[PDB]
């Protein structure tokens, strides 16, 4: 049972740096590569004394990439993997899916072609990118679609990040981000969005670290993986697989976004303050100050969730507390499904990385759940995106690239048409 | 300002709307309850009366 | 009648005590001078 | 009732689809009747702050406990007032 | 106005959840009535079949 | 001489089989590495019913491990009692189903299947007359009860002459791992309708509550859950391996408890089950285990006996008794409260008696009630398929795999005419 | 074969059940772990009356504590003599009444009171022939008073035919410690009035003035107090436990002593009761027994007879005396103090005699007078309860939770008709 991870675009690669750093010291592995059958899933043993990741960053501008080149895992991090492109798609979709496309994608997939060969039990792919760049928007969807039209049936968990509503770092996110979404539908299996204005007020919240960089936010984010992998890469009392998702999260081809939470996200000195134990992180998984998404599950019903437990739970505790939550009457499902629960429960805790802000506590949480907030994020997305369309705003830049006005359009309509889906399905 | 707490009252009555909408939920179930309530009377007169 | 749950003194299966006791006796008796079942009429399982 | 026959009456006169729904773009055109020139962000407020159910449309249902409320006593009458010009003429 | 428009809304709200947990309330004992009548009703079975 | 033959499907069937294998090695003084130890000549003329001698003394188990997954198969070899199966019984896949039952009955299944079908072959000619085949298997998940299911058809299209149990546990939504647990419940029971001869049913929510009031335990981790359902299963099967005052076989007490050929779903009991703290206060009488037994706290299904009529019941006592006593108690029962059993049958209890008691205890009891108050659990189940196959949730992951829609009308209508012959019968 | 059902409510009935139980596992030789140790057969042959054998010589006392405080449970195990309890007869709530009726008749009680009758419900089925039930309470407090009415309003409407001890403490103006002692008493003394078969009234004061001239104690504390009830409770019992000269069970004793239905509050007293320095300065005969029986100072309540007359007397002795030298006695005591009998009832005395003196006495005895100067207790009561309740005084925190005012002009009606009976009949 193995499962390999890509990583596109600038945001995705850092996500990588942490999720391996995390991977390496939770099974073990110094930073050179060597240990001092569970890391199976992730490490492939090479001669003697020696392992490499299933994994593939690639990128158009070299910058970050050599700086994992030359950074400490240069040992670890083996050489064909690193592909590295020459010039910047610079936030433009066409570019990144038109003209450097077209020469880098074959390089990649031959690349995933012997890494597969390699593999014997793959369970399915995983990428990590974010929509608001070029290179993660463009080639992303190229890849993806290339993954689709070569293996199809192998699930594909796409872990990405959309842009936040009033925090923005770029200008034409909500182009690359809508193109973004008119591939994501049709070839992602399960696909979990994840805000980054969200995790700034978690750590601001919960941490109560005032000023955070990204590394933070991406050592979290590993957490989350790390958390959602356990049941894969340690035997628990109740494991759940990676096709798990696929059948009890995904009511509907159509239907795949999931908003994800974790708890408990606390500091060093609270682990100190608070007594634990599953009732509370039952609860907290499920306000939304404690969500990966800006978006209030409260304006939406519930469709099905997902529950990770690690560390030391019996399954008595976890089904009085989802017995609780089913009774409570804050949050409603929808009538079309009494049962919208799925649990999971491994026993190894969680583990911490020097440096991190996270205390080691005995148990945590990962939610992953469906609803209809999501749909009111792309309703928020398609505004603004309409707002700059409209003056013609930018598009030279795409038409001089070589793209036209029919696929900006029928993206359009094809939001329109995942907005209408939801309202119905709500209902 | 304004815009802040116009989004604070959005929140609110969208919110509002859940609660009204699982009221109606259970008024349906209390409903269904009654009938069932009714219907014991109605065996229990007629197991009486046998 | 006599066999009731949750007391197991008279539960012998003479309905007296043998010991300090004549037939029609109704005196409790405890479960150490109460009698006990035959199995069977052959005792013993082995074959040699 | 006496003035709530010709409330209803006031309502659907104003609605063009003749349904429960009113929009601001009916609204604009009631604006353009009236006469004087509504500002660029107004109409939207004016529906917003009285829509409380339903969102983006207007019901009947709302039309009537917004009137029931603003008849009585520090409150947005911001449709209401409009309406009641109606009623007046 | 839109200070005061919050205000009233808030209140609304409230009086929308406590009319919520009044319906949980009669629900529950709803629930004991009707336990409590198919108990009378089986006890009228065995009379009448006694 | 009478042979049963072991069948263990998914995780829960195979963790609980793990239990029952660490019981009755227990029960025949076997140790862990595979040779006997025990003191009694009464243990050694009746484990060729659960093992073959390979040599020296070296008896393994007539179990066929089956499932898609090897973390299973790791916790079994792991723990105790797991180096005493042969390693060919271990027929396994490499994909794994995961909550599919599609998955588990028309994809995977034609890959698997002949090769179980090969080995519980060659298990079953290898002794000289059946008795049945025993199957421990769940009703949630996707390679227990698809994969298990097409077996038990498979099964009885080879040797329709032979009895068959099925330890089937079925969910609750009180206790709910899964979300498609109705999509999986009510297929599988509507092909164990047709095919097995009786089934057990269990529940893991009757269980927890057991634990909890009874057993006053404080964590009821899983491991107490099988080792409950494993005394059930030494219990019902104890008559064939041990001499008795009365001895009831398979299809004794399936005669005994069958009426109608479709009304064979069974709930269970068991006793005696005290708390620690008050072991030694408690006495050892059998009005006191009819007493436990006949509580409706007890059964290991959530369906309320006192909500519907026992058509029949069956007792299977461990110990020395006196059957005088015995059938007094079952007579006291069914004239005390009389409107609880059925009308039109008289003497609606079997009884039954062997002399070896379990380890540990003086005097134990098994209760198996063929009562019609399952029909609760099958309408809870059913109106919840409705409620999702009504608007088609979580269909398409079925219907793109072989299945139709028919086959889902065909389990509604087969459950509901149950639950209604249940009901005429009540 | 006579049964008799011990029930413990409040913490004033579970700290006297402490001591009563240790005082008869003494008497019968039980050490504190539950075995047999004493040296007789004659200890053995009535032990069915008060215990059920575990397994192996375990016997484990009759009786059903029952309280909403777990500080009385965890004073109740602490001491010795409390491992023999069964941890299942530990029916127990959690919040508490706290000195209020309503919470311990309708607020705890509705949730509370199930289970405690299906605990005493199983301990009554346990035993063969019931004689009756035990009861020790208080009536000030709530959860004992209160509550303990609710359970025997319950028994009685269940078992009409079965006899009914309730040892109930009143309070008293010079021991007053709550304050709602009226409200309590005079909704509870209504009650007992017409469920319970007969009482017998005790108080603390008339203890403490015991403790004080008889015995000469420096500290009385509560441990003694309740040895002299545990000393009484065993003297009125003795006689189902022990063969005598003249067998007087406890339904021989109702009849002699009730005249009339509602006649049935008695005042006790206990013999002898000597301090430890003045013991070398007496004797032991029946005069020197009969002549502290009578004595007014000796009586265990504030009634004093010599205020009003006797309606009928008891004496249970105990040890081997002279059955003549007894009605000797009772002939003289009658005919010396005609006065203070009552006229129209001949031979006002029931004697009985015991052959088993309690562990540590040569002779024994035990004076049960029903006479008529219980009057005087109860008016000093129901003003006290007129007092407050003429300005509805504390009134809220009753009505409030679902009483209302006709239930205390019901209970002060028929306080006031039953003194006034009392005073027709002096
Ligand atoms: N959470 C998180 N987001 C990041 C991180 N780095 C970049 N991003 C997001 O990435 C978005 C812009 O895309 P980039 O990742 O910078 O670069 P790109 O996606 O490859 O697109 P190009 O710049 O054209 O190459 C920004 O909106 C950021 O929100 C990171 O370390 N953590
Ligand atoms: N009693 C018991 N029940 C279990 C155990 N493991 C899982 N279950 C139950 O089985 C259901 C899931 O079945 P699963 O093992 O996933 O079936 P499979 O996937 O087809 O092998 C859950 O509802 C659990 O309640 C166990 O060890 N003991
Ligand atoms: N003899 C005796 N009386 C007690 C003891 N504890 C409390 N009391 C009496 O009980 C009365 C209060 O009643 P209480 O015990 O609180 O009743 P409850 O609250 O219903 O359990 C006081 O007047 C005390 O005199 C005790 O250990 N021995
Ligand atoms: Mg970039």
């Amino acid at each position: 049972r193995e499962v390999i991870s890509i990583h596109i675009g600038q945001a995705g690669i850092q996500v990588g740096n942490a999720c391996w750093e995390l991977y390496c010291l939770e099974h073990g592995i110094q930073p050179d590569g060597q240990m001092p059958d569970a890391f199976n899933t992730f490490f492939s043993e090479t001669g003697a004394g020696k392992h490499v990741p299933r994994c593939i960053f690639l990128d158009l501008e070299p910058t970050v990439v050599d700086e994992v080149r030359t950074g400490t895992y240069r040992q670890l991090f083996h050489p064909e993997q690193l592909i590295s492109g020459k010039e910047d798609a610079a936030n433009n979709f066409a570019r990144g899916h038109y003209t450097i496309g077209k020469e880098i994608v074959d390089l990649a997939l031959d690349r995933i072609r012997k890494l597969a060969d390699n593999c014997t039990g793959l369970q399915g792919f995983l990428v990590f990118n974010a929509v608001g760049g070029g290179t993660g928007s463009g080639l992303g969807s190229l890849l993806l679609e290339r993954l689709s039209v070569d293996y199809g049936k192998k699930s594909k968990l796409g872990f990405t990040v959309y842009p936040s509503p009033q925090v923005s770092t770029a200008v034409v996110e909500p182009y690359n981000s809508v193109l973004s979404t008119h591939s994501l539908l049709e070839h992602t299996d399960v696909a979990v969005m994840l805000d980054n204005e969200a995790i700034y007020d978690i750590c601001r919240r919960s941490l109560d670290i005032e000023r955070p960089t990204y590394t933070n936010l991406n050592r979290l984010i590993a957490q989350v993986i790390s958390s959602l992998t356990a049941s894969l890469r340690f035997d628990g009392a109740l494991n759940v697989d990676i096709t798990e998702f696929q059948t009890n999260l995904v009511p509907y081809p159509r239907i795949h976004f999931m908003l994800s939470s974790y708890a408990p996200i606390i500091s060093a000195e609270k682990a100190y303050h608070e007594q634990l134990s599953v009732a509370e992180i039952t609860n907290a998984a499920f306000e939304p100050a404690s969500m990966m998404v800006k978006c209030d599950p409260r304006h939406g019903k519930y469709m099905a969730c997902c529950l990770m437990y690690r560390g030391d739970v019996v399954p008595k505790d976890v089904n009085a507390s989802v017995a609780t939550i089913k009774t409570k009457r804050t949050i409603q499902f929808v009538d079309w499904c009494p049962t919208g629960f799925k649990c999971g429960i491994n026993y190894q805790p969680p583990t911490v990385v020097p440096g991190g802000d996270l205390a080691k506590v005995q148990r945590a949480v990962c939610m992953i759940s469906n609803s209809t907030a999501i749909g009111e994020i792309f309703s928020r997305l398609d505004h603004k995106f309409d707002l700059m369309y409209a003056k013609r705003a930018f598009v030279h830049w795409y038409v001089g690239e070589g793209m036209e006005e029919g696929e900006f359009s029928e993206a359009r309509e094809d939001l329109a048409a995942l907005e209408k889906d939801f309202e119905e399905v709500g209902a | 300002h304004n815009k802040q707490l116009r989004e604070s009252i959005n929140n609110l009555r969208r919110e509002r709307i859940m609660f009204e909408s699982i009221q109606s939920n259970l008024e349906r179930e209390l409903a269904k309850l009654k009938r069932d309530m009714a219907d014991m009377i109605q065996q229990a007169n007629g197991a009486f009366e046998a | 009648v006599h066999k009731g749950p949750n007391q197991a003194g008279n539960k012998g299966l003479l309905t007296y005590n043998n010991a300090v006791g004549i037939p029609g006796y109704t005196g409790f008796m405890p479960s150490t001078n109460a009698l006990a079942l035959p199995v069977k009429g052959f005792e013993h399982t082995g074959r040699p | 009732k006496n003035e709530q026959n010709e409330l209803e009456r006031a309502f659907n006169t104003i609605d063009s689809k003749g349904d429960k729904k009113i929009d601001a773009e009916e609204l604009t055109e009631l604006f353009l009747r009236l006469g004087h020139k509504p500002k660029r962000g107004e109409v939207e407020d004016m529906i917003w702050e009285v829509d409380e159910d339903c969102d983006g449309c207007i019901s009947l249902l709302e039309f009537q406990t917004l009137y029931t409320r603003c008849r009585d006593d520090y409150e947005p009458r911001g449709l209401f007032n409009v309406v009641e010009f109606v009623m007046n003429d | 106005l839109y200070y005061l428009l919050g205000e009233r809304t808030r209140r609304e709200h409230l009086a929308m959840d406590m009319k919520v947990r009044a319906s949980q309330q009669l629900k529950k004992d709803s629930a004991d009535d009707l336990y409590t009548l198919t108990a009378h009703f089986n006890e009228m079975r065995a009379a009448k079949e006694q | 001489m009478r042979e049963i033959v072991h069948i263990q499907g998914g995780q829960c069937g195979n963790q609980i089989g793990a239990k029952f294998w660490e019981v009755v090695s227990d029960e025949h003084g076997i140790d862990p590495t595979g040779t006997y130890h025990g003191d009694s000549d009464l243990q050694l003329e009746r484990i060729n019913v659960y093992f073959n001698e390979a040599t020296g003394g070296r008896y393994v188990p007539r179990a066929i491990l089956m499932d898609l997954e090897p973390g299973t198969m790791d916790s079994v070899r792991s723990g105790p009692y797991g180096q005493i199966f042969r390693p060919d019984n271990f027929v396994f896949g490499q994909t794994g189903a995961g909550n599919n039952w599609a998955k588990g009955h028309y994809t995977e299944g034609a890959e698997l299947i002949d090769s179980v079908l090969d080995v519980v072959r060659k298990e079953a000619e290898s002794c000289d007359c059946l008795q049945g085949f025993q199957v421990c298997h769940s009703l949630g998940g996707g390679t227990g009860s698809g994969m298990g299911t097409l077996l038990i058809s498979k099964i009885r299209e080879e040797y329709p002459d032979r009895m068959m149990l099925t330890f089937s546990v079925v969910p609750s939504p009180k206790v709910s791992d899964t979300v498609v647990e109705p999509y999986n419940a009510t297929l599988s029971v509507h092909q164990l309708v047709e095919n097995a001869d009786e089934c057990m049913v269990l529940d893991n929510e009757a269980l927890y509550d057991i634990c909890f009031r009874t057993l006053k335990l404080t964590t009821p981790t899983f491991g107490d859950l099988n080792h409950l359902i494993s005394a059930v299963m030494s219990g019902i099967t104890c008559c064939l391996r041990f001499p008795g005052q009365l001895n009831a076989d398979l299809r004794k007490l399936a005669v005994n408890l069958i009426p109608f050929p479709r009304l064979h779903f069974f709930m269970v009991g068991f006793t005696p089950l005290t708390s620690r703290g008050s072991q030694q206060y408690r006495a050892l009488t059998v009005p006191e285990l009819t007493q436990q037994m006949w509580d409706a706290k007890n059964m290991m299904c959530a369906a309320d006996p006192r909500h519907g009529r026992y058509l029949t019941a069956s007792a299977l006592f461990r110990g020395r008794m006196s059957t005088k006593e015995v059938d007094e108690q079952m007579l006291n029962v069914q004239n005390k409260n009389s409107s609880y059993f059925v009308e039109w049958i008289p003497n609606n209890v079997k009884s039954s008696v062997c002399d070896i008691p379990p380890k540990g205890l003086k005097m134990s009891a098994t209760f198996i009630g063929n009562s019609t108050a399952i029909q609760e659990m099958f309408k809870r189940v059913s109106e919840q398929f409705t409620a999702m196959f009504r608007r088609k949730a979580f269909l398409h992951w079925y219907t793109g795999e072989g299945m139709d829609e028919m086959e889902f009308t065909e389990a509604e209508s087969n459950m509901n005419d149950l639950v209604s012959e249940y009901q005429q019968y009540q």
